[PDB]
RNA sequence: GAUAACUGAAUCGAAAGACAUUAUCACG
RNA sequence: GAUAACUGAAUCGAAAGACAUUAUCACG
């Protein structure tokens, strides 16, 4: 499967800009989740679950160190599918760990710290949570993006959260992830629209990082420094 | 319970 | 990167059986957690964890039906005649699979530590008995099916030189660096031999598809024994 | 050993409104612990505090059902026109009121630690919620409550000459002590003077009777400044 | 409504060897609360509770050293008479303190015996620091004896009233009165009737029955008590 | 405190 | 634990 | 860094003795 | 009143069967 497509010279710096907006989606969580871990450790029924963000924060903070240190111009004449293949391959690996993530935290705990403190100020915004999913949505859409436009699709990619929207619309009859990739016919084709990708993944960063601060703000407000 | 002989 | 090494008429069934093992690791834990997400929706003060579990089932569900549906014969290009030389690299097509364990690993990782760790303590915490906790048994027999899988997923990767930053295990670079900081060894910390062909691949495989298979038949085991615990602990009638 | 002193046909009357102020107190504790009872339920941390205060919700309610209940005449023998080998010593009548009041001291001693202190801090490491917890105001108006029922108590005792060993209360024996190894400012440690009739005692009686009757107030107040509060945050 | 029985020159022993047996179930208590209270302060997680037990135990300890202050035969007049105490005059204020002590010890032991060891358990994870199963039915059954004894010397001379009424007492009797009332056979403890005495003697003697009886409850609940202990040394206190 | 006239 | 010819 | 202070006499230590100049905790 | 709803197929029941028309909780 896939596109005939070799690599160019400018292959190497795209794989390292593509790489460069996931450790920024990393780090963005790595940095509201160390203060959430701070201040969580004054709230003595929340112990427990403390633990388990630091397990999920050890976790990010792995599949950051993991993408700086990776150096693409060492792994590339090559297929680009043979090039992007690993690339797509790290992305979908790290949007199933923030789906699990995101419940975790936006869900499951939000409701476990009402229930244990009634405490309103150690909860996420709904505005935070809104750029959580937001940001996921669009890093699903555009990892999917990634793999079909060059057909190296399969099973072993497939995402949960797309997977799930096309069973649902298989038994019913539009949703963003049910939407047609046109495949790339070129290089060239595939670097203008990955561009176009950066800009929009970029917007939604920024969002997410701003959200991140007012919620940071909120927790040293009301829990101190 | 131990009650004494006739309380 | 890796090997030279083309495919062969029979990689696609050493393919199948390499994803036959993860298969019944994913499906070992599939039926205990649909056993205790069941026992826990009877205890109120466990309804949020409850439902983080059934996000994880949910995730290992996902997997384990992607595996199953997936058709290896489908992805891989022999040629017809040994060399053909237009034939699959036989890394082209280990390197998905590796890919899927390193997936799967991690995921089994965020799992363990919630299912084994803070999970067995909120629930003595909140519920003030042992009769949803593991066993000591079933905890052991976690972790050392992971160590195994781990080790397996380092074995196919590093025998084959494809490893990378992005396919390396969170558990194994975590061991070389704490090596490295204090620098009877580390099962994960020991030299994997660079494999010279396929029949050499396949051999090492099949003694691994040994080793594997009976770490997944104690985890079945010990999974039943914790199955038998809750119901005779917390399932049954009084 | 006490008083000469008689009762009279007043004296039903007088034992019936000591008694009812203590029902009040009781009463308004029992209100407001009914209230914080109600939305610690919501609270999956607080639970086995909750029980602790349910327990204590109990024993004053009994306590007061057992004063509302008491039928002060019943226990009275006055004489005919003052019948000695009939007529009850006022020293007889006041003792078993006076115990009561010992007794609810010390339970009000016990209550108001495990709710002004030691849950206030417990609630604050479990939850940082700070509406969950008493007002600055509620506190002081406990204390200050307290410390009254304490002084008329010393005084009932000690103005008859009935106290002893078992009827002292331990915050002024704490407070003796205390003195004697430092006349005097603390309100415990002020000297209680002998009555001389039951007119004088009555007198007393009533003057103290609007004293707590006010300090009462004061913490029904605060109760309900804080019951207030839970509800606007809480529902 | 009590005796027309006067004291005698035996009365004052009488009374303090009651006393006495309060003030034993008093220091047993500040002992092994002693002990408990020690360990705890080691628990970073039982901060508060510590400080709430030390308020019991002060408690205890106040009216411990009240008991033991109290000289008896200050308080009685024997005649040679009519200036002789009654009997009721002089027992009212011993059954006064045991009521209070009794219903003290009653928040105590709730506190002690149900929510702690739940908090203790669901805090730490562990046993180590909880009761044993043994120490709790000791506890309570010396507590139902302490009730049905300072009962019977209020009842049996008749000098009950509302205000020296027990909350567990009249539980116990309103629950059957709406529960049946099965007044014959009565399984209840503190349900059955209390014959009125006649005379001191009569009191005397009861008394003395009843002295043997609490102060063989005090040793169950002394072993109990040092069971516990060696455990919290065994499990908490000592190093490994 | 406040103790009434004469106490 | 691990087979033979896959460590040294 | 944080936490911990009876109106105690326990606790720890085989003993000597220790007990805020201390003890404990921690993605330190 | 409150709580509990997998993208499940377990769970409970000797069985028939039950599973929001349900189950559970609650200060004598
Ligand atoms: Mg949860
Ligand atoms: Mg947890
Ligand atoms: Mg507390
Ligand atoms: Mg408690
Ligand atoms: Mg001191
Ligand atoms: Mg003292």
């Amino acid at each position: 499967l896939g596109s005939d497509i070799k690599v160019t010279p400018g292959t190497s710096e795209l794989v390292e800009q593509i790489l460069a907006l996931l450790s920024r989606y990393l780090s963005s969580y790595i940095h509201v989740l160390n203060k959430f871990i701070s201040h969580l450790r004054r709230v003595a029924t929340l112990r427990f679950e403390r633990t388990t963000l630091i397990k999920f924060v050890k976790k990010l903070r792995f599949y950051n160190d993991s993408v700086l240190s990776y150096n693409a111009s060492e792994f590339i004449a090559d297929s680009f599918d043979k090039v992007i293949l690993p690339i797509a391959s790290m992305f979908v690996k790290s949007v199933e760990t923030f789906d699990l993530l995101n419940y975790y935290l936006t869900q499951s705990l939000q409701k476990e710290i009402l229930s244990k403190t009634l405490n309103e100020d150690l909860t996420l915004t709904a505005e935070s949570i809104l750029a959580i999913d937001d940001t996921y949505n669009h890093f699903v859409k555009f990892s999917q993006w990634m793999i079909e436009s060059l057909r190296i699709g399969s099973n072993l990619l497939d995402l949960e959260v797309v997977q799930f929207a096309i069973k649902s619309a298989d038994e019913d009859g539009d949703n963003i992830f049910l939407q047609e990739i046109l495949p790339v016919n070129s290089e060239e084709e595939f670097q203008t629209l990955s561009a176009a990708w950066h800009s929009i993944l970029d917007g939604k960063l920024s969002a997410l990082d701003e959200e991140f601060d007012v919620v940071a703000t909120k927790w040293h407000d009301k829990f101190g420094k | 319970i131990s009650v004494p002989p006739g309380v």
